[PDB]
């Protein structure tokens, strides 16, 4: 026959190989594909979907729905911080378990722009101003409302619009396995209401992926454990 | 004749027909967007930093070994560009290095003016790493030695190995310029930004060092000045920093 | 670690194909060359819900459609015994794929081994590992990773389960004993989905899995806790 | 010797590709089939600074960009013991490449062995030596052979080091013990850079290397000495 | 399948083989190349660069910078030899550790033309003449200034030019593992100065590769040693 040499790497099983395999059941007619709605070709499609951020991770709240609810005090000190979390979608526990965070925790390297949406869930008659401050990586979290105003920020007027959208340009991953940027909110004004409401207003946070994320090295997620067989 | 060069609020004078060594043949340039890349890594240039910075002159003597500066660190306290290093996390810039030498026709000596990229230096103690102070003193020159240095965390500053474990006579592989007092008194090296990444933190990493090593010792006639000033003038070129504004 | 680098917007392996077409070890069992009562054979019902990582990755979708590329890594070790002068010839193994609804072997010498409609591969040790591919074998249009229904409505324990996700069962045994001594072989089945289609994406599983055939869970916190909502010092 | 011959101006193998794309032995380790505490496995962090010849050749440049073509020469020898009638079947070895930032095996039976994102090659003895290729795995644009900086500025011992030159770690172990007797295997990893790009040439190292992770050196003379500067008699 | 014969040499590992290898990490997107200045494609580029020659290899000088400095005596005997070394870029310790010598010591066979540059580093007012004499291989080193003048030589006038460039046509290697040519300098005149300088003038030597070198058989350099493992 044709003279050949087997070459190093023959008769080896590399698990990450793309060799054709013999069909165990040839001459069997598989059922044709039927058009199921919701076909997904890429995990970024799930990543790009808004997911509610549990900003209120204080002790005793992660087991209840009010971990997603940012409390807004009616009688609060002027210029105080409403909320603030490190801007690490994969490391910080605030953004870690969201859809974008779950997608990112499947890959070693990633970089892109996140989209943060804050929705005010008070009464339509309520009026107030918030100062959403973005700190670039390495800058550090601002300590006063004035330092926040002197940096990148938006004045979120509750009376005019009940939702605010922020796109953060420099995200990236931070480790193979601080100094990542911060997003903070401040009381520019207080929340003004016509009548006396016993309960305080709440703010809902949403994180999402913009079209510019890459993911490069798939790995095992750190949020599932299997230490023994099921049988 | 003589050519005067002004950058910002600083002016220097250089002789015409003076050779300029342009790095590795590459003039410093700004970073280029790759097919209209997204605003995920915005870049911010600064043109106010494109000015001459003049370090304090180092006194070249008869028994004087070399000097060196690490210019990311050597300009870290020179007003602007130092404030820019402090304020911005990622930085990128090239430099124009002017090395002047004030000597009369009765002076002798030769100097190797070389800009060594990634000049990682060893320690005097084998099982140690040199400290920040010994490696780079900022605007103050660090001096080579005529013998082995002693110190727990001191740089091995013996001039024969240039602190890198190589032959000092083979340092000409890097962008260099010889200063022979009978022929030359100036050296102009234009160093492009050289790194393995487009931008990097500047406090945390030195792109290159400038070594001024007297190969032929300084000499003079009786009555002439026993020392000769060596002036280093630096103009940062095409300084870029990470954009601080919100992407949207 | 992992300093800031340029973003090249590589979506290449974020696709479902590169996300799921990874060869993962899903099962390993041992069987002896000699058996007490003809039970010296290994078997594995093909399921994607035993390994918690592949299960989570697949359950990030509602419906899937893929091929079953199975690779078997059979290694035999000689156990300690008083038998001397064994000199075992080379060992041959039989790996049977029982299609859904096919005859099921009961012992190591059952008639279901010497059938005709169950694909079987005979592999002799010292060669490349055996490899067979199973097509999309369901009579439905896709594999349902979740089923909000019952196999029989009048049965409590049939919730979920479905009946169209049956992918068959694998059976492994020694063709020849080789020597009159103890030999035990491990199969170490490697699973790799091929030509994957997925529909209706789902949130990733948050609570640790309890059973392979259940979605039952102990309620867990949505994320880890932190001391303060504000980043104040 | 080497009389005067014609100069044909062959620059062919003076190129960086022919200068560096040479297969060199960079590591060799031994591991037993049976282990005292599950530590019977070999490992090597992929570094180009352990062999002083390849290190010098690579450090004649500042930045490099190459692929890692690794060839493993596994040979097993049976140690002397009182066990009789071993009759070991053929031995299979597993060589795992842990990518930068991947799970690290601690013992011979750790979960990191049976992972999914660490490329593993299973090679049975008696065949051609196993071979795997690692691409340019850095997130930077090149491998920096020198680094005049710190991994962390506020740390003394982080000078040099960098964080982008991590090429991963190799792990070697026995898939099967074969026989109930002592068997020790040597891996003898062979390294060969591929598709090499190099920038910013540097003077060759003059002082002997002291540590693999250092540039520290004992000062040495620029060359050997001679009696007289003049060639007089 | 297709009938083939394995042929002798199959299943062998020849370390100097150019067979394609299976990628351990396929479907991983490597970072694109970025234009780093100073790209090198050939070691001759390093060889062609001027390197300072340590001509003054006398005992006690190789550990100091003054091994590269050729001393020029103001009050020296007329017709004396300033310096002289065998013209072996790979064998003689004078040229051995230079850039060209280091490149050549990586290859078994080489041949070409070296370029020698001598730079006078005295005062601009200094004046003198030197006689750079080239002896072909097998000729032997000249013993007087007259024998040097009767051979190949250049009169290096310090007053006119402070640098002299010499290209040597017949270099080649000398061994697999005298009679190679010589270059010598002689005092044609003395060094004349206007005023009294206490220190003597120095001459710097530079060696370089011309475009006509070949290198044919790569080998291990003899200037690095590793007798034990680092771990």
């Amino acid at each position: 026959g044709l003279p050949t040499m087997l070459t190093p790497g023959s008769n080896q099983f590399l698990t990450s190989d793309d060799f054709q395999s013999p069909s165990a059941m040839p001459q069997f007619d598989v059922t044709p594909e039927m058009d199921i709605p919701g076909q997904v070709n890429n995990l970024m499609e799930i990543a790009e979907v808004d997911s509610v951020v549990p900003v209120n991770n204080t002790e005793g709240k992660v087991l209840s729905i009010e971990s997603y609810q940012i409390p807004v005090q009616s009688n609060s000190t002027n210029g105080s911080q409403v909320f603030g979390f490190p801007l690490m979608p994969g490391a910080s526990s605030v953004l870690n378990r969201t859809l974008l965070g779950e997608i990112l925790n499947y890959y070693t390297h990633w970089s892109g722009s996140i989209k943060l949406t804050f929705m005010f869930c008070g009464s339509a008659m309520a009026t107030g101003k918030f100062l959403l401050a973005y700190s670039p990586p390495g800058a550090g979290a601002p300590t006063t409302r004035k330092e926040a105003m002197l940096g990148t920020h938006v004045i979120w007027d509750v009376g005019l619009q009940s939702s605010c959208v922020l796109c953060i340009p420099w995200i990236s991953q931070t480790h193979y396995r601080t100094a990542g940027g911060y997003i903070t909110c401040w009381y520019q004004t207080n929340i003004v209401v016509p009548a006396d409401t016993q309960s305080d207003c709440k703010i809902l946070c949403f994180v999402s992926a913009c079209n510019d994320f890459s993911v490069r090295m798939l790995k095992d997620t750190p949020f599932i454990k299997q230490d023994n067989f099921y049988q | 004749r003589v050519r005067s060069i002004t950058l910002g609020n600083s002016t220097i004078t250089t002789q015409e027909c003076a050779n300029v060594v342009v790095g590795y043949g590459v003039w410093p340039t700004y970073l280029n967007d790759d097919e209209a890349t997204a605003e995920d890594q915005p870049t911010q240039p600064d043109v106010a930093t494109c000015r001459f910075y003049t370090l304090e002159s180092v006194m070249w003597q008869q028994s004087s070994p070399g000097w060196w500066w690490k210019f990311p660190d050597a300009l870290s306290n020179m007003g602007l560009f130092g404030q820019n290093m402090q304020y911005h996390y990622l930085g990128r810039a090239g430099y124009t290095v002017h090395v002047q030498c004030n000597a009369s026709k009765f002076h002798q000596g030769c100097l190797l003016v070389v800009c060594v990229p990634e000049a990682e230096m060893g320690c005097a103690t084998l099982a140690n790493k040199p400290d920040q102070k010994s490696l780079s003193n900022g605007e103050t020159a660090n001096m080579f030695e005529s013998q082995n240095s002693t110190g727990q965390t001191a740089v091995q500053a013996n001039v024969i190995n240039a602190g890198m474990g190589v032959g000092v006579g083979n340092l000409t592989i890097f962008p260099h310029q010889w200063i022979n007092l009978r022929t030359n008194n100036s050296a102009t090296i234009v160093m492009p930004y050289i790194n393995s990444v487009p931008m990097d933190n500047m406090f945390r990493h030195n792109n290159f060092t400038l070594m001024i090593i007297p190969f032929a010792p300084l000499s003079y006639s009786t009555g002439a000045t026993t020392y000769v000033p060596i002036t280093v003038t630096v103009a940062p070129m095409c300084a870029e920093y990470n954009g601080l504004r919100l992407a949207g | 670690q992992t300093r800031h680098v340029k973003n090249y917007h590589s979506r290449s392996e974020s696709t479902v194909e590169n996300f799921l077409c990874r060869s993962a070890c899903v099962f390993y069992t041992t069987y002896r060359n000699h058996g007490t009562d003809g039970d010296n054979f290994g078997y594995w019902v093909i399921s994607t819900r035993q390994v918690a990582q592949l299960r989570r990755k697949l359950e990030m979708f509602t419906y899937a459609r893929f091929d079953l590329e199975l690779t078997f890594v059979i290694t035999s070790t000689q156990e300690q015994s008083t038998i001397q002068g064994q000199d075992s010839p080379v060992l041959t193994h039989q790996i049977m794929y029982v299609p859904p609804g096919g005859p099921v072997p009961t012992k190591v010498n059952s008639y279901s081994w010497q059938t005709s409609t169950n694909p079987s591969v005979f592999w002799t040790e010292g060669s490349a590992p055996p490899r067979m591919s199973i097509p999309f074998i369901s009579i439905g249009n896709a594999y349902s990773m979740f089923y909000d229904g019952w196999a029989k409505f009048d049965k409590q324990g049939t919730y979920g389960i479905n009946t169209l996700n049956n992918m068959g069962t694998l059976y492994m045994r020694h063709v020849n004993d080789g020597s009159p001594g103890p030999i035990v072989s491990t199969v170490r089945i490697y699973f790799k989905p091929k030509h994957v289609k997925t529909w209706v994406p789902r949130p990733p599983r948050l609570c640790q899995y309890q059973k392979a055939g259940n979605v039952n869970f102990e309620p867990t916190g949505v994320t880890e806790s932190r001391t303060d909502i504000t980043t104040m010092q």
